[PDB]
């Protein structure tokens, strides 16, 4: 409007500022009628007597005016260095150290080729003939360094350049003892490369895995942080504050959940009833008349939510440990405290770190049951057998059993944190670091569970619960005395959830409650 | 450091 | 304009038997870029151990092209940046100090025995590789040793002192009107893409991180200029990215651009940098992964370069390599590795894998949907040829 | 010592050392219209309405005088890092082509602005006497006047990325490697 | 010490019948292995950290019989067609000439004339400072019986006449605006060694910033769900991403739904990074600016590459002369919005006033034609 800025301008801007906005866009369109970063420019300065050999579509086609360097676009300070895991830095150094051995031994191969035709020539060869044979720069090969950096590294480079002239002058002596010498060091570079071998596959057995858990390395830690009542409201919040937002600038009337945890297959809450039951026997924080109620509750819980049939549990985890010493019904609400949510909310974590494990455990163990080695690994004794001496590996048996059995061994103790850690990496290439922290999260599960039966008025409000949904017939009445009810059980300013759940689909969506 | 990560 | 889906198993097209010219020097590899360098020329002949050991010299020629001459490698760059190169040496580069800060040699891309030597043999492989391709000699030349995509005109960026692709593409252009370079390396390819920013009858299209690593351009907004605009594609891309999206992203791309920027011949850097396990790449990608690549880009029945550019686990690319290589002449390989003069390197199970790791994969949806629809606006323009 | 430099002319210089240092982009030498234009073209026409000998001498001193000192300072403390490349390979080509340099007639008017900032500064450091320094002064300050009256002649805004007649020429990096290396 | 012998070592006519090879000894035992030397295997101590507590088949050596030297191509070689460590004139570090008399260092390139360094004068060099100090002796009568001789000789210019005199005792300098120019603009700062910055460089980083960040921090907010803290720090709400309207961080056991997001550098505006089409956080080089500011420089094609730049920011120099509004009042572009570098101060319906004309009597204008 003053001639400083253009039509497409101004509509691109204001793409910017009214964008999302479709319908306001649209009558600026219709009104006003709307219908590269790097690469400098050399101006001309000089480009004469350049490529001594360029010719005609070579010097046009090619572009000279336009120039661009790393530091046009980095504003002179930038280029970051990717972060790598300790793990993966091992294997650098492993790397870089093999390729000095491997870069040393083969070019001084190189040259005693080179050196053997050589002296293979002066050998057949009469005396006069070998007085006058000279070989050229280069020894007639296709280098003429690689012999060069050979003999350097070997002879005194002093007297290594002094070698280098004299075969390439008089080789009827000096070929066949520079050859001696660079077989000498060969074989014992090759000596040394062998021992060397051992260490290092023994290191890269170590820490191979390791290296590819990037996410899984940062977990146990991150599950801590992120794993907590604040971080879980707040993921509850920011999705409905994101309704709420399409409500400020979209439909106002709407959404009636939050979050959509899921449960297609059960035969999954029965094995975290086991960890939790392996766990709390052996806990010492807890009395054992504390440990038979956390137990109660927590099969009770389930069974009443989900209504999975009490006695289903009772078989099943009879049957488990059988083995062991061998060797109208609708949507239902539920209504919560905090106290309540985060430990139905530690439930789902559970259930969704072992769903994954589930259908990755069809798949792997197709694939482990049929590992094979190759050939010459085995001859050569060069595979880890660390993870079978002492049975991690996951041959001969499920997946989906073994990572539950080698839990248990790791609550009890019996198994350390750090071999557990090996046995579900190369088991499942990286894919189980969730399970990495599963005596952990199965601990705050059940501390949860304690502070839902000891803590006074959450107790009440699952008290109020079991009555609920132990009822037939519920009208939208009930339900408000429901609310009210829970409620009076919590201040007003503490947060009231609606965790709901389906018979049918096995679904469950909460839906956080402003007050 | 206007370069690759390199050695 | 991007949707995803699962990455399927790499499957050779019955249709697409090619002869296949793969360049390989004995020498190539006995260079070494100094003591604690990122790139080391030994990952060629392990590439070559491996294409060996496996049964590929019977389905395949091995040419020793010879070694660039100075006249050869001036068609791009320099006369001194040449001058510079065929002289310097380790025990003399203090003579040439004015010149190495002239030209960004010493620092990052050191000054190692033999440096002439190695850049000859990757120029003159991709050279005479397009020489091939040229003269209805082959369907694919391999020369896994040039692919240095980063050196300039006149300076030595990024471990890459001759840029032997704009050589190759040279050749290749006094005979194919036109040529598209697709780069897959994770760094972005400023030397091509500068080379031939300008021209129509090359379009470069690089696929790369971009934001914080070595190149620093490739912006989704350098399109070429001049009669070269819209000729030139940049893909950036976010850490981690996996097959199933880089797939997803690279093959709807390319077949546009092979639909509308009609070429005649291909070239394809095959950098092992975009594979999981780099020391200085941030992409997650398996040999599948990376092969899809080869593979889609081998289906379109066009002459194709493949030169192997940036890689530095050295043995991620390696088995990639050998995995590319048997994957051009249309056998898929084996899983299993023979039993190789360098098969110590090889992990804990001696196969012909990479593995993927856990890393995040950040490049969400309705991110790719907005850089490949920015790409899709620009090749409307090349709709017409 | 307290030169009074529009606030125009400051805007220019503050475009200069913004671009010579962070865009790394040295002028366009020879310019289009060099000191010595400039100068004869001020003299040309102040002398011309003004009023006695003695007005229409100390235009013509205070012109011959800072083209004098113009053609020996430059060289000394005029140019940026960064223009000391540029500034070498014109002596080189005035060397080989045996013709003296003469910076006052390559270089534009943007380095002469720099003198004049850098004026004071040198003022201070002689002994020179308080006649002279007021004399000098109020010549300078007339002289930025008449520059202002004539600012869009001598720095207009160009972009070297889209046109070659433009007051600067971006660096290669070729060049600002030898030149900040 | 034996004599480092020259191996051919000639016995009787130069038939050089016998050698004499140089001992090795040294370049061994050299430990330049990136461990320890070459000839030796793993050390004890890294053995003891490491551990864990087919030749028929090698189809190499058949590769020169089967590879054929391929020359096509062009081919025909196409023949055809003690001392300072800082620059005393620019302050910075270098490669330097070191006065052989004064302590003062320059660079090659920072002297005057400029000096190539492989075509040093060599011999003793002096610095203009010595030199004058030689030429005067340091004494007031020889050096005043000198000046004012020169004084005399420059006449012509005597308005200059000590300015001109002074330069010869001067060595070369930098230039660098003082400090009374730059102050007239409070936006701009120079740099660690003269990099002239404004306020639309970002602040730099440390090293503890960069290096010493653990996985998942720094330019590692790509790595990890762990910086879940994209929630307005100061009041603990959601950051807001403009466009899509609403954050996205999605839960710890789904952290692929999370988008990552930004605030703007000069106004704290929330962005997805997947909204502005961006790849990476900055963290470097300049600042951020949302796409909703405005232009500074507004590049116009009408070729016509005329140029608008907003004027640098004054000292509060600074102008605000007020308007009588309406239409009109033609303001280059700068402007302060209200409720010689004079920004105009605009106030609010003005700009919907000169908008709704623009854009009106521009249709009419169309109709015209
Ligand atoms: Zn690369
Ligand atoms: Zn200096
Ligand atoms: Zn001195
Ligand atoms: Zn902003
Ligand atoms: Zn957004």
């Amino acid at each position: 409007s003053q001639d400083i800025l253009d039509l497409d301008d101004l509509v691109e801007k204001v793409d910017f500022y009214l964008g999302s906005n479709k319908e306001l866009f649209t009558w600026f369109k219709n009104f006003v009628g709307y219908q590269g970063p790097s690469y400098k420019r050399l101006p001309k300065s000089d480009t004469f007597m350049p490529c001594s050999g360029r010719d005609d579509m070579c010097w046009e086609v090619l572009n000279d005016e336009w120039v661009g360097h790393p530091v046009w676009a980095s504003e002179d300070s930038g280029f970051i260095a990717h972060r790598k895991n300790q793990y993966e830095e091992t294997l650098f150094k492993i790397e870089e150290e093999r390729h000095e051995y491997d870069f040393y031994i083969e070019s001084n191969l190189r040259t005693i080729q080179c050196l053997e035709t050589i002296v293979n020539k002066i050998e057949n060869m009469t005396e006069n003939e070998k007085a006058n044979f000279k070989l050229p720069p280069g020894l007639g090969h296709t280098s003429m360094t690689i012999y060069k950096k050979v003999i350097r590294k070997v002879y005194d480079k002093e007297r290594g350049f002094e070698i280098i002239d004299a075969l390439h002058e008089h080789p009827a002596v000096t070929a066949p003892v520079v050859l001696k010498r660079l077989k000498q060091k060969d074989e014992e570079w090759r000596r040394a490369q062998r021992e060397w071998n051992k260490v290092w596959r023994e290191l890269e057995q170590k820490v191979f895995f390791k290296s590819l858990d990037h996410l899984g390395l940062t977990f146990k830690q991150a599950d801590k942080k992120l794993l907590t009542t604040k971080q879980l409201i707040s993921e509850i919040s920011s999705i409905k504050v994101d309704q709420t937002n399409k409500k400020i600038h979209w439909l106002t009337p709407k959404p009636k959940s939050q979050l959509d945890f899921d449960f297609p297959d059960k035969n999954i809450f029965y094995d975290i009833l086991c960890l939790a039951d392996t766990f709390i026997t052996h806990t010492t924080a807890y009395s054992n008349p504390d440990k038979e109620r956390l137990k109660d509750l927590l099969k009770y819980f389930i069974s009443l939510f989900f209504s999975i049939s009490f006695e289903k549990i009772e078989e099943s985890l009879y049957s488990h440990k059988q083995n062991v010493s061998e060797s109208n019904r609708s949507i239902f609400n539920l209504f919560a405290n905090t106290n309540i949510y985060i430990f139905f909310r530690h439930w789902t974590t559970i259930y969704e770190r072992l769903l994954e494990i589930k259908q990755m455990n069809e798949r792997v163990t197709k694939e482990i049951n049929t590992r094979s080695t190759v050939t010459f690994a085995k001859d050569l004794d060069l595979l880890s057998s660390q993870l079978s001496e002492m049975g991690l590996d996951f041959v001969g048996e499920d997946a989906y059993k073994q990572v539950l059995r080698l839990s248990r061994r790791l609550i009890n103790g019996d198994l350390e944190h750090q071999w557990f850690e090996e046995s579900l990496r190369q088991a499942y290439n990286n894919k189980a670091f969730k399970l990495y922290t599963i005596d952990k999260v199965t601990q705050s599960l059940v501390k949860h569970a304690h502070t839902l039966m000891t803590d006074a008025k959450t107790a009440e409000i699952m008290a109020l619960f079991v009555k609920d949904r132990n009822a037939s017939t519920t009208s939208a009445k009930d339900q408000i005395i429901y609310r009210l009810q829970v409620r009076s059980h919590m201040s007003n300013t503490e947060n009231m959830f609606r965790i709901e759940f389906d018979k049918r689909t096995l679904h469950v969506s909460i839906q956080y409650i402003a007050l | 450091x206007x370069x690759k990560x390199x050695x | 304009v991007y949707e995803a889906t699962p990455f399927d198993p790499i499957t050779v097209k019955p249709s697409d038997k090619r002869r296949v010219a793969y360049f390989y020097d004995a020498d190539v590899g006995n260079y070494a870029y100094g003591a604690g360098h990122p790139m080391k020329p030994h990952r060629i002949r392990m590439a070559h151990s491996l294409i060996m050991n496996y049964g590929l010299y019977k389905k395949m020629e091995i040419y020793r092209a010879k070694p660039a001459t100075k006249q050869e490698m001036c068609q791009f760059h320099t006369d001194e940046y040449i001058d510079f190169l065929s002289r310097v040496t380790p025990d003399n580069l203090e003579m040439f100090k004015r010149e190495s800060v002239k030209f960004n040699v010493g620092d990052d891309c050191p000054v190692f025995d033999g440096l002439y030597e190695y850049c000859s043999i990757s120029g003159g492989g991709s050279m005479e590789g397009a020489a091939r391709l040229n003269r209805g000699k082959c369907d694919v030349a391999v020369n896994y040793a040039g692919g240095l995509h980063h050196a300039k005109k006149s300076e030595a960026s990024g471990f890459c002192y001759l840029n032997d692709i704009v050589l190759g593409i040279i050749e290749l252009l006094r005979y194919h009107p036109r040529v598209l370079y697709i780069d897959i390396d994770v760094h972005h390819g400023d030397g091509v893409e500068e080379a031939f920013y300008t021209t129509d009858r090359v379009m470069t299209c690089s696929f790369h991180k971009y934001g914080e690593f070595f190149p620093g351009t490739g912006e989704l907004r350098d399109i070429g200029v001049g009669a070269g605009k819209n000729y030139a594609v940049n893909v950036p891309l976010r850490d981690g990215i996996d097959d199933a999206t880089y797939r997803s992203v690279f093959e709807p791309v390319i077949k546009k651009i092979m639909e509308w920027y009609q070429p005649s011949a291909v070239v394809l850097q095959c950098g092992g940098d975009s594979l999981s396990g780099d020391r200085l790449g941030c992409f997650n990608l398996s040999m599948e992964g990376h092969a899809n690549c080869v593979n889609y880009v081998k289906s379109f029945g066009i002459p194709m370069m493949v030169v192997g550019g940036g890689g530095y686990t050295m043995r991620n690319v390696a088995r990639t390599w050998c995995f590319e290589t048997g994957l051009l002449n249309n056998v898929v390989l084996d899983k299993d590795l023979p039993y190789n003069e360098y098969y110590e390197y090889y992990g804990p199970d001696y196969k012909l894998s990479v593995r993927p790791s856990n890393m995040f994969n950040v490049n969400t949806p309705e991110y790719l949907d907005k850089v490949m629809t920015n790409i899709f606006a620009n090749l409307e323009n090349t709709k017409y040829a | 010592i307290s030169l009074q430099i529009p606030i125009k002319l400051k805007s220019v210089l503050v475009d200069d050392w913004e671009y010579v240092t962070k865009d790394k982009k040295i002028c366009r030498l020879p310019a289009d219209v060099t000191v010595e234009m400039v100068l004869n073209k001020y003299e040309h026409e102040v002398s011309q309405e003004l009023e006695s000998p003695g007005s229409q001498s100390q235009l013509s001193e205070y012109c011959a005088g800072l083209k004098l000192y113009f053609d020996k300072c430059l060289g000394n403390m005029l140019l940026y890092r960064l223009e000391r490349l540029q500034y070498d390979e014109l002596l080189k080509k005035s060397s080989k082509d045996q013709k003296p340099l003469v910076p006052i007639r390559i270089y534009g008017a943007i380095h002469l602005l720099r003198l004049i900032s850098v004026l004071p500064e040198l003022i201070s450091s002689t002994t020179m006497d308080l006649q002279s320094c007021q004399l000098l002064i109020k010549q300078t300050e007339d002289f930025l006047v008449w520059l202002l009256m004539h600012v869009d002649e001598y720095f207009n805004d160009k972009d070297p990325n889209r046109s070659d007649d433009a007051l600067y020429v971006n660096t290669s990096s070729q060049y600002e490697g030898v030149a900040l290396g | 010490e034996e004599e480092p012998k020259e191996l051919l070592e000639k016995d009787s006519k130069g038939n050089i019948i016998k050698l004499n090879e140089p001992s090795t000894i040294s370049e061994d035992s050299k430990v330049s292995v990136t461990g320890l030397p070459l000839n030796k295997g793993p050390s004890e101590k890294i053995k003891r950290e490491s551990l864990w507590n087919n030749r028929n088949d090698l189809k190499t050596f058949l590769t020169e019989n089967m590879t054929e030297e391929s020359n096509i191509r062009s081919t025909i070689g196409w023949n055809g067609d003690e001392n300072e460590d800082f620059c005393s004139a620019c302050n910075q570090s270098g490669s330097f000439l070191c006065c052989d008399t004064c302590p003062k260092s320059f660079h090659f390139l920072c002297l005057d004339p400029p000096i190539d360094p492989n075509n040093l004068p060599k011999g003793d060099w002096h610095c203009n400072e010595c030199k004058f100090k030689i030429f005067i002796n340091n004494s007031m009568a020889t050096l005043k019986k000198i000046e004012s001789n020169f004084i005399k000789q420059n006449n012509n210019v005597k308005i200059f006449a000590k300015l001109l005199f002074n330069i010869d005792s001067h060595n070369p300098k930098q230039f660098q605006l003082p400090n009374y120019i730059k102050e007239t603009f409070p936006a701009v700062k120079t740099g660690s060694r003269g990099q002239y910055s404004d306020e639309n460089d970002k602040i730099p980083l440390t090293d503890r910033q960069l290096f010493n960040t653990s996985y998942g921090q720094s330019i590692t907010k790509l790595d990890s769900y762990n910086p879940d803290t994209h929630i307005d720090s100061n009041s603990g709400k959601f950051l807001i991403c403009y466009k899509c309207n609403q954050t996205r961080l999605g839960s710890w056991s789904h952290p692929e739904n999370s988008r990552l997001i930004m605030t703007c550098d000069y106004c704290q505006t929330p962005w997805h990074l997947d909204c502005v089409p961006r790849a990476s956080f900055k963290n470097l080089g300049s600042k951020w600016k949302c796409p909703l500011h405005s232009p500074t420089k507004v590049y116009k094609k009408i070729v016509n590459y005329k140029v608008w730049k907003k004027q640098r920011l004054i000292n509060k120099n600074q102008l605000y002369y007020e308007p009588l509004q309406k239409i009109g009042y033609q303001n280059n572009g700068n402007i302060q919005i209200i409720p010689d570098f004079k920004i105009t101060q605009i106030d609010e319906n003005s700009i919907k006033y000169d908008f709704f004309d623009k854009i009106y009597k521009s249709k009419m204008v169309q109709k015209r034609k």
